[PDB]
């Protein structure tokens, strides 16, 4: 048993939140077998209320907010309520042994170890529509405000440091030589040996720490990306391709990249670059204003080359995205493509895309090139105005030749970052792009179903109310007026000739297809809003066709939960009669089973699906023509055992042959969309005028 | 000075009668140029005295 | 009583920050005193004699002095309004606690925008003490040091400030009642505003089901013209205030002028000294200028104090803390009650003597002014009577605890409000953080159940108002559930069937041994058909009891009421 | 709930007053460096003349 | 649409097909409801709720 | 792909004369047709709309 789900939800009933604890044991329990703190705490911040493990000796008890959780590493916790120094004498409410009791100091000093949990509620979060944007980096910066601001001080740092020395140049050019000062030189050389190593510490640091935490953001930026698209419908899925979603996700580790570079590192060098310009209007106005004018020069060349470097880029993203598509696609059915024998027509393609995207590249290379080679040309135009004025300046006095060259390296440190800025513009404009193509995923209506009913576990009854569906909007109606009811225990079975409706039930008691009239609902909940994970958790579904992940027999088998005992797996396969093949393999269980069940058989497959589905207890079981791809004898195994399969479950049995649904309870005829009969199987069969007896003379 | 909110006040900013009144004009629409006018023969008196 | 003696132990309580204020604004105010003797030192030894240095160390000290001045004032004004954000929350949590005590027939008498402006007259006190306003009281009390430096540089003019003050303070003295009678207006016209709007918005369905929108707007203009016609007078008044703060302020500074020149002509000044002198006037009289353009919040949070007390000075119909009397088993009796609505107003009971055991479950019927509708609001203590004693598990209600007698009784009335809330959060209204189960099982006791089954949005539709987005059955159900879903000891039924169709009332009464399972249940209806399951069935009459007994024990004579009454209703 | 909401809103409204005196004091320094430098070029300009 | 002043109005109401939805995917309260009530007439409506 | 584009995978280029003999071969013919883009109705990943 589990005292931290049970002491969670006391303290949410306190704090005034209603707690499914299925519900959090489902998300939170990821391992079976114990939440753990960190879990722990994450499930109490999912409610709404904030939580704090914290530090506190038996003397500070008297001053904390209560109730609080002592988290004990045995696993077992209990909850402190009225500390009382009256008597010396701890209430407390005692997970084991529900009822509360008092404890004294002694006995509470044995208990307690020094770990407390705090746990307080305060109002929620406001509702607001946040699209993804460059916008979502500003609460991402505000979290991590510490670190910036040391990063900004040790920028101002650094721009100091390399202020001091074209002074140093100046200095020794004007003393030194002059009045030949041996003694000066030696103390500027220390002097700027300990500054330039000084500087390099610095800006290694800067590095080191800026890098850490713009890490840790697209850290979590990934964890919000996947988590996002896991919640997505389904229909998203079924109108795209696999090649799209991971180029789409791969831009995340473009944004990585460039968020652990000297792009953002070199843009706040460039901010900082006015404590330059004051010692250089000191020097001289006359060169600083020819520097003031060309900054614009530099800004406008920017400003006219950026938008076309993006137009170009979004053209190699879209034949990037093509590529990655084709590729996936073609290497996943290579079996197909292999046993057609439609190589060269594959090739063809790659060859064409190939063309397109290196074509694209090269156009984005040239005009980057293009790009650099204007602000080089500012740069050493700017470079020759000011050698021209600079020689005119000092010919006159009113400037000295130390003087100009430290000018001339003042001018020279401004424009490095933007030189270095230039080296990296299809950097800056990859991540423009890559931060709207991650958008492109990140808006978009997820099913989640947000919200605070928290509903109960499922009583197996399930109900169609006037259902209407049709595969698509232009589609022919599937089902036209179904109208169902079906009770809690209740073995059931629909038959049918193909395309009569019967197969998209399961789809539709699963919330995968939504009907375009009526509703579906479960023990009288309407499941058009409800929450999915609250609904597929505890509907089991045996496809015709299912598929497998590989990971192992074992953990193919009990993935929905991996803390199932192997006494469990084990039941669960010889229920499915997997057992046997299982067993004699070369590994038995902990085989691989490789991309979508590749080393075991179709048949095998089955037979694991329908262990997997049976070894999570769910409420509702569904057979939709699960026992189709099997021999004779597997089948026959299957429906021995559906009489323990079927205790306490609402079991569906959807099947094409009659002789599959003979034992059900209460058989339902299909045909066109429409439930014409149902009953028995005596009741239907003694029929002649029927389509029940005719569809089981057919296939007798 | 003190004198309470009267209908006449009240009138002033009816909403139908400013919905009316097209092209309004200031409650004290001559007393700008009556002082400006002052000042100005206050000062020109001052300076030849 | 809550005038402004209330401030006064919440000051003490924060005293050594308070403290520390006071002492960090005569550090401003020598902060400040600094520079004007810095320009007086330039003007006299630095402009005259000779030298760059000095004015070098002048200016290095100056910006300095600057930096740690702005820096000091950032930090008090941060601390002060820390220190009276902790006053002001606890101001608005008291007047909550006192509000939601007053009794029943405070909130009767009046209208709902009457009270809300008189809370927000708490967000208007908020924002004069979370300000710059007490801060200008402040820096204009601690100016005596510039008063002493100025007698010591010329006591003449010294003297000619020492007498300006006066001056404002007998303006300020004159002109401030009448501001204060105009924003008193003010606050009146903006509450009956704020109450119209307030009506007007709850009931907007029957202003847009009949056609009177021309009624409406036509009250509006002329509340909104009244109101700013109110708003003009404060601003007129207080546009004057200010203009004579500055003719006072610019007559001292002609004055002071004059006998400057007068006194540096004659020597014993120099001109640094008067410019020195000029400065430190001027800083003596800006706290008085920044004071003077918020005459209004002054005058406003006085009055906003004033209605805050209107609130909380009525008395409390709060508890009655004695021994925690334990909880309730369901014996009710009433021994010779007689109850008047008003006490000008004829009277409904005479002496009704009843007498109710644990899990009886009794239908009382009646006829329209038969008194049987006030026995259910006699039970909570919401109605006195004249006189004689309601007593419940033998324990007398006048002296009870109002809270925990009213927690132990349930009552489903004709009509029932709701909240602006989903379904599931007005049925766990008592208790929201209760299982999902729970509330299950209660809906599907009342039978509200199956009509949420048709709702797109589950347990979480929200009730679009009081009632609105449900029918009357289903808010009716929506209230039984909300009922039964506690454990209530006792259960009143006051026309709670009426709204139902008779599909959903069969329903109900389906159900009834489970609901009447364990407690005292009191059916009041004006129907016959919903009493005939009781243990016993009591016809009221004016006031009095006329028959008691069963059903047919009622029906076999024809003699008695209740067979009229069952004869009339088929 | 009454108290949640009142810590919230009481919260709020220091943060905007504390942003306001942030800006009320930037501007006040900024016109107080601008008359250190007028006092420091005027006292020049004065010993000097013009 | 209409900022024409149409006359008063005589008792005759009409429902040519009426489909109605509480919420946009609510369930169909009205299906294809028809009705033609005339000037003067006293008509009764009942039914099960809902 | 689409279906025409499936069943003449091993040659894209085909007509659509010889799609259609294969297709009633198989059987397939009449619930492609029955479709609304019939022979150029998008399968989905790894046929998934079938
Ligand atoms: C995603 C990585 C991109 C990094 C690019 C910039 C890196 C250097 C950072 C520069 C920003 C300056 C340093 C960050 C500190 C920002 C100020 C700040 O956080 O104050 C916080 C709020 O200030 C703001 O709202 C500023 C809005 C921008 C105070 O916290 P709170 O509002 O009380 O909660
Ligand atoms: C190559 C130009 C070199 C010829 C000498 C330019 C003279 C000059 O710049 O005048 C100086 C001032 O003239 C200027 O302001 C020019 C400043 C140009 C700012 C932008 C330069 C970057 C433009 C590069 C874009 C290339 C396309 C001072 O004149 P004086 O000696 O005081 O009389």
């Amino acid at each position: 048993i589990d005292y931290g789900l049970y002491a969670l939800e006391i303290l949410a009933q306190y704090h005034n939140v209603s707690v499914n604890p299925e519900e959090i044991k489902h998300r939170f329990d990821t391992d079976g077998t114990g939440l753990g703190l960190t879990s722990w705490l994450l499930a109490a911040k999912s409610l709404e209320l904030k939580v704090k493990q914290v530090k506190k000796t038996i003397d500070r008890l008297n001053f904390i907010s209560l109730p609080a959780l002592v988290w004990r590493e045995d696993g077992r916790h209990f909850i402190l309520t009225k500390v009382s120094k009256e008597a010396n004498r701890y209430l407390i409410f005692d997970l084991e042994q529900r009822n509360p009791r008092v404890l004294e100091q002694s006995e509470f000093e044995a208990l307690y170890q020094g770990h407390i949990i705090l746990i307080a509620s305060r109002s929620s979060v406001t509702g607001k529509l946040a699209k993804f944007d460059f916008t979502w980096f500003i609460p991402a910066i505000i979290k991590y405000r510490k670190i910036f601001i040391e990063t900004l001080v040790v920028s101002v740092f650094l721009q100091l440091f390399a202020l001091i020395t074209p002074l140093f140049f100046q200095v020794v050019m004007d003393k030194v030589l002059v009045h030949r000062g041996f003694s000066t030189l030696n103390v500027i050389t220390v002097a700027l040996s300990v500054v330039v190593v000084f500087e390099i510490i610095l800006s290694g640091l800067r590095t080191y720490i800026f890098a850490h935490s713009t890490s840790r953001i697209d850290v979590e930026l990934g964890a919000k990306l996947f988590r996002h698209l896991l919640a997505l419908p389904i229909s998203y899925f079924e109108s795209r391709r696999v090649g799209d979603t991971v180029a789409r996700v791969r831009e995340l580790d473009q944004i990585r990249n460039f968020l652990t570079g000297q792009a953002l590192t070199s843009v706040l060098d460039l901010l900082f670059s006015f404590i330059f310009f004051a010692v250089m209007w000191y020097y001289s106005p006359k060169l600083t204003l020819v520097i003031l004018f060309s900054l614009p020069c530099y800004a406008a060349w920017s400003v006219f080359i950026s938008p076309i470097l993006r137009r170009r880029l979004d053209d190699k993203f879209s034949r990037n995205a093509d590529n990655q598509s084709f590729l996936v696609e073609s290497v996943t059915a290579i079996n197909t493509i292999k046993a057609m024998a439609v190589s060269p027509q594959m090739t063809n393609i790659w060859d064409k895309q190939l063309a397109g995207y290196v074509a694209a590249g090269f156009k984005v290379t040239v005009l980057a090139t293009i790009g650099q080679q204007g602000i080089q040309l500012i740069q050493k135009t700017v470079m020759i105005i000011n050698l021209w004025l600079g020689a005119h300046l000092v010919i006159s006095g009113d400037l000295s030749i130390g003087q100009l060259i430290a000018f001339n390296m003042l001018a020279g440190q401004i424009v490095a970052p933007v030189i270095r800025l230039a080296q990296i513009w299809q950097d800056f404009q990859q991540v423009g792009i890559s931060v709207t193509r991650l958008g492109d995923v990140l808006n978009s209506p997820t099913e989640s179903y947000h919200g605070k009913l928290a509903l109960p576990e499922i009583n197996g009854n399930i109900t169609f109310r006037n259902i209407r569906f049709r595969y698509k909007p232009d589609s022919p109606v599937i089902l036209d007026n179904i109208n169902l009811s079906i009770k809690q225990g209740e073995v059931i079975g629909i038959v049918g000739r193909s395309g009569s409706g019967k197969s998209t039930l399961t789809k539709l008691i699963q919330r995968f297809y939504i009907p375009e009239n009526g509703q579906v609902l479960i023990d009288g909940h309407d499941l058009a809003l409800a929450d999915p994970n609250w609904l597929r958790r505890q509907v089991g579904v045996v496809l015709q066709d299912n598929v497998l992940l590989n990971r192992s027999i074992i953990d193919n088998i009990s993935l929905a939960n991996p803390g199932m005992s192997v006494e469990k797996v084990i039941y669960a396969a010889k229920l499915a009669g997997a057992h046997d093949f299982i067993s004699e393999l070369r590994e038995g269980y902990n085989t691989i089973v490789g991309e979508q069940g590749a080393g075991l058989s179709g048949g095998q497959r089955q037979r694991i699906a329908i262990a997997r589905a049976l070894v999570n207890n769910p409420k509702i079981l569904i057979f939709d023509e699960a026992t189709s791809a099997l021999d004779y004898e597997s089948e026959h195994i299957i429906m021995r055992n559906m009489h323990k399969i079927c205790k306490g479950r609402t079991v569906i049995i959807i099947a094409h042959r009659l002789s599959t649904v003979k034992n059900a309870d209460r058989i339902i005829v299909m045909e066109k969309g429409k439930i014409v009969e149902q009953g028995k199987h005596k009741e239907l069969l003694s029929e002649p005028e029927s389509l029940y007896s005719y569809l089981y003379q057919l296939q007798s | 000075l003190d004198t309470p909110v009267r209908e006449k006040d009240e009138n002033e900013f009816l909403p139908a009668h400013l919905e009316l009144i097209e092209t309004p004009v200031s409650r004290r629409p001559r007393l700008v140029a009556y002082f400006i006018m002052g000042f100005l023969v206050i000062a020109v008196i001052l300076s030849v005295l």
